[PDB]
């Protein structure tokens, strides 16, 4: 589950050559969610 | 946006005094000058932080794309 | 002290938590765009259609 | 003629108050050159421990990453700077952070909606779970041999209720923070002092007698514990020349253009050191006379 | 200006090692006043500047 | 149109969001106001450019 | 972090400009002290914007689109993701398995923005970040096309955030026309300090005032400071003062009831030499 | 490389000499200048930062003879060490009184 619907906020996954839409409602905008990864900052 | 830790002109820790300030204006009906004096904010650089903070993060947080609405 | 405004805290802060479910606060800001809003509305509704 | 015993005969200290956070004391018959040098080390050169490298793993909250890392830099940590040493910048990032020069903090908080909230509520502490992230949510993780020397005193923030961040359900923050030493001249977060500054002792020079009902208005032109009237004869005198900020309120009146002038005692200092929590201001001033002593001791040994 | 103040303003502006002086040694003037304690003048600052 | 500032936040817009403008290709365009002659009022006008309509023009 | 001003009109709270804070209150000392702020410039306390004074970001968004070079029902030759060829494994650090970058990652010049496999060349090309200034990736939008034929994505919107910490040469301004770039972030131990313990976080030259004749900034200094001591906001909508009741008489007596002086001056010391300065220094909090 | 005698401004006699200390400021420069101006053999003295953005500190010493400027600087560093020792003891004498 890597993507979030912009309308109903359902965490979905989008396979290859797949229709870019949410399954719970036909909304055509998807938000790429933030997956757990190391990001480094200097606290200044 | 959210309350500034460590006020800009001297360095007094100020960020732990926002929720104590709204408590001392709503339940205890004080004016803004008595409440800044009860929290220990004496210097007028320290006073204009909690006095003039807008707390705009409470308006940002109502746009949550990670939850149904 | 006569020439003092007020920091409207606990009114600014209360309005940030929940927006008004009735009409909007600050109606004078809505009147600044009424020559734009009211000019698009005149060409679809009003007298004579 | 000057000598270090002549200065020892004339210098004294009159301490006014102690506290866990704020000291107030006096330096008598010392130069403005030296009293500034103590004032400039307590702000800029006495070390303290603050979070410098923050390692984010997930941050889906509204406050972004470098701002929330900058706030973790600014929270004071109640930890003794004498317990751990300095880092070396020439070392790479694998060997630079050891257990003798780095204290590790962690912040793993998840927000979710509270089903036990009352109906028609507004208070987000009732309405949400873990909606407010404070400074005491930064958890100390002892690594290596520092789980014995810090077991007597765990690393806690000196002001635990600092509102770091705010969340809504779905959102989460997961980070690791490495807090090392540093002086206040590098960043402001390494200064262990709210403010450390002096004011010279005000000298209120009464030139003419202020008998009568002029003393009831000469008293009003100062803070109330400064000018008192004598009970025997009506005559204004100085009770406490420390309680006044130098307002020059008497200089606004044509009655007192000659009866008083406001001087300043030349070598009398009033330090007011307000600590940020980690060290006592007894110790911050004690470390400042040691830095300036070791600063001249360093140049005395260097080859010219 | 006293003797510590007067000689501080000269080396703060001349600085012989960067090549502003022409003597390889900063020369000064006798003070304006000799008693009770020696004082200089801001005329006498720019004289030796 | 008649949304409360509560319902304008639930529809992602902004709480006290004033309208007025056109969204065209993602860019918020708006047509400016122009100050122009009053309607339905014959005003007496002297212009030197009225003489350049030809000869004998005042 | 924006702030509401001590000194504001009564129309400020009527249009709801607290919803949009466009500045911040700053302890401004009108003093020739530094030498670095003479003609039109200004300086900041260095430890002020180590604490976030005047900090802001910049949000930049560009649309990477893979379908602006074709027409009319041909096979889509460019697909997001990684193909099966020998593409270099260097850019797993920036990009996900979808050929799209991760949220929050740090991108300088030359790093890839997206990976796409090309069918007419049988090669995974990458577009790259064509900007000399570093940025962080905040959000990635999957703009899906609307048609009866359901289509693989060709359009991606990516938003960058750029840390605009206030460097020198950045223009600040008052609410009176007193602009000017920053000359130096002057350190705290080198700034003047008052008897109350504070230090100013802005120094402005007194030689910016006589030719410009902005006495609204002088009286904002008395009004701003006397409101910071009492916890009150004094209104500043124009023509609430006559020539009889000067505001310098009004805000002076508010400063005189707190302990400060009627003229808004404070006895300050130097940071370098530490000596008592000659005259008391004109200070205050303006916005 | 901390202390450095600037040889383009020193003297053959050793009486006049310019020094240069790295990573110092007004904290040490003003404090050391006061102590060496208490030496009754020093003719001229002053400190000067060339540029504030560069952590560099020049100190000039000129004297009336019979002592080099290096021997003056070692005395002023010794007595600024001793001045910090008598203000540290008397602070401890009064912090234990309370
Ligand atoms: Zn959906
Ligand atoms: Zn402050």
């Amino acid at each position: 589950l890597k993507y979030i619907c912009a309308e109903c906020s359902s965490k979905l996954s989008l396979s290859r050559t797949d229709a870019v839409r949410c399954k719970d409602c036909g909304h055509r905008i998807l938000l790429k969610a933030r997956t757990k990864r190391l990001v480094q900052f200097e606290a200044r | 946006m959210i309350v500034p830790v460590r006020c800009f002109s001297c360095g007094k820790v100020v960020g732990d005094k926002w929720e104590s300030y709204l408590n001392l204006l709503q339940e205890d009906e004080l004016d803004e000058g008595t409440a800044l004096s009860r929290l220990g904010l004496k210097r007028y650089c320290c006073r204009r932080m909690i006095l003039t903070h807008v707390d705009l993060i409470e308006k940002f947080l109502r746009y949550n794309p990670l939850e149904k609405r | 002290q006569a020439r003092t405004a007020d920091f409207r805290t606990l009114e600014r802060e209360s309005r940030f938590i929940n927006p008004p479910k009735d009409k909007s606060a600050f109606p004078l800001l809505q009147e600044a765009v009424q020559p734009h809003i009211g000019s698009f509305n005149a060409l679809t509704e009003g007298p004579d259609g | 003629e000057w000598n270090v015993e002549k200065f020892k005969k004339d210098f004294e200290v009159n301490i006014s108050s102690l506290d866990a956070r704020e000291a107030n004391f006096d330096l008598i018959n010392i130069d403005t050159s030296i009293a500034n040098a103590f004032r400039r080390i307590m702000i800029s050169e006495v070390p303290s421990v603050a979070a410098e490298y923050v390692y984010f793993f997930n941050n889906t909250s509204v406050i972004q990453d470098e701002v929330l890392a900058h706030r973790i830099g600014l929270v004071p940590l109640k930890v003794d700077p004498d317990m751990l040493t300095w880092v070396d910048s020439n070392l790479p990032d694998d060997e630079k952070f050891t257990d003798e020069n780095t204290i590790v903090l962690s912040l793993n908080v998840k927000c979710t909606r509270n089903p036990d909230a009352p109906k028609g509520s507004t208070d987000p502490k009732e309405l949400y779970n873990n909606a407010h992230v404070y400074a005491r949510d930064l958890k100390f993780e002892p690594q290596g041999r520092q789980s014995t020397t810090f077991a007597d005193c765990p690393v806690v923030p000196a002001d635990p209720d600092i509102l770091l961040a705010k969340l809504r359900p779905g959102q989460e923050i997961s980070l690791k923070a490495h807090c090392i030493l540093g002086i206040g001249g590098d960043h402001a977060k390494f200064s262990p002092v709210s403010t450390a500054s002096y004011r010279l002792l005000p000298q209120i020079n009464i030139l003419q007698p202020i008998k009568g009902e002029s003393a009831r208005r000469f008293q009003k032109c100062f803070p109330p514990g400064v000018i008192g009237i004598d009970e025997g004869s009506d005559e204004a005198y100085v009770k406490d020349a420390r309680k006044d900020t130098v307002s020059r309120e008497v200089l606004r009146y044509e009655e007192f253009a000659d009866k008083v002038k406001l001087g300043r005692v030349r070598n009398h200092f009033i330090f007011n050191v307000e600590s940020a929590g980690a060290m006592t201001p007894e110790e911050i001033f004690f470390k400042s006379v040691r830095i300036l002593k070791n600063k001249a001791e360093y140049l005395k040994n260097c080859p010219i | 200006f006293t003797r510590e103040q007067y000689q501080q303003y000269i080396y703060g502006c001349i600085r012989p090692e960067d090549g502003h002086t022409t003597r390889s040694k900063i020369v000064t003037l006798p003070p304006t006043i000799f008693k009770p304690y020696p004082l200089w003048t801001g005329k006498q600052i720019i004289t030796t500047v | 149109n008649k949304m409360s500032p509560y319902e304008l936040v639930q529809h992602k817009e902004e709480s006290d969001e004033i309208g007025g403008y056109f969204i065209v290709n993602g860019i918020e365009k708006l047509i400016r106001m122009l100050i122009v002659q009053r309607r339905n009022h014959p005003m007496a006008i002297i212009r030197p450019s009225f003489a350049n309509r030809g000869a004998s023009y005042s | 972090t924006g702030q509401t001003p001590i000194v504001k009109a009564n129309l400020y709270d009527d249009y709801g400009m607290d919803n949009f804070p466009n500045g911040f209150n700053a302890v401004v000392a009108v003093i020739s002290y530094t030498g670095y702020d003479m003609d039109d410039a200004m300086i900041i306390n260095k430890s002020a914007d180590e604490r976030g004074f005047g900090y802001g970001t910049m949000y930049k968004t560009e649309k990477v689109d893979l379908a602006l070079n074709r027409n009319r029902g041909d096979p889509i030759t460019q697909h997001f993701g990684f193909g099966n060829d020998e593409w270099p494994k260097e850019w797993l650090e920036k990009l996900d398995e979808d050929g799209l970058p991760y949220i929050g990652t740090y991108v300088e010049e030359g790093d890839p923005i997206c990976a796409y496999f090309d069918d007419t060349l049988n090669k995974t090309k990458i577009k790259t970040y064509h900007s000399s200034e570093p940025a962080y990736i905040e959000e990635v939008n999957l703009i899906g096309d609307e048609s009866n034929k359901f289509q693989e994505l060709q359009t991606v919107s990516i938003k960058y955030r750029i840390r605009r910490t206030p460097q020198i040469g950045d223009k600040f301004s008052s609410r009176h026309g007193q602009k000017g770039v920053c000359s130096r972030k002057w350190p705290t131990i080198d700034m003047p300090f008052s008897e109350t313990g504070i230090q100013p976080d802005i120094i402005i030259n007194p030689h910016a005032f006589p030719s410009r004749m902005t006495i609204g900034m002088f009286v904002e200094s008395l009004a701003g400071k006397a409101g910071a001591l009492h916890g009150i906001a004094q209104d500043s909508t124009p023509w609430i003062f006559n020539e009889d009741d000067t505001p310098a008489d009004y805000f002076g007596e508010q400063l005189a009831k707190a302990g400060y002086n009627y003229h808004g001056n404070e006895p300050m010391y130097s940071g370098a030499t530490g000596e008592e300065l000659r005259a008391d220094i004109y200070v205050g909090v303006v916005y | 490389e901390k202390i450095k005698l600037l040889t383009q401004a020193t003297s053959e006699d050793g009486t006049s000499a310019s020094f240069q200390i790295v990573e110092e400021d007004h904290t040490l420069g003003n404090a050391l200048r006061y102590v060496i101006m208490k030496n009754p053999d020093v003719e001229f003295c002053g400190y000067s930062i060339p540029h504030p953005s560069e952590n560099l500190l020049n100190i000039r010493i000129q004297t009336y003879g019979e002592t080099t400027a290096v021997d003056a600087l070692q005395k002023g560093l010794k007595d600024l060490m001793d001045l910090c020792d008598v203000v540290e003891s008397k602070f401890t004498e009064k912090i234990k009184s309370m």
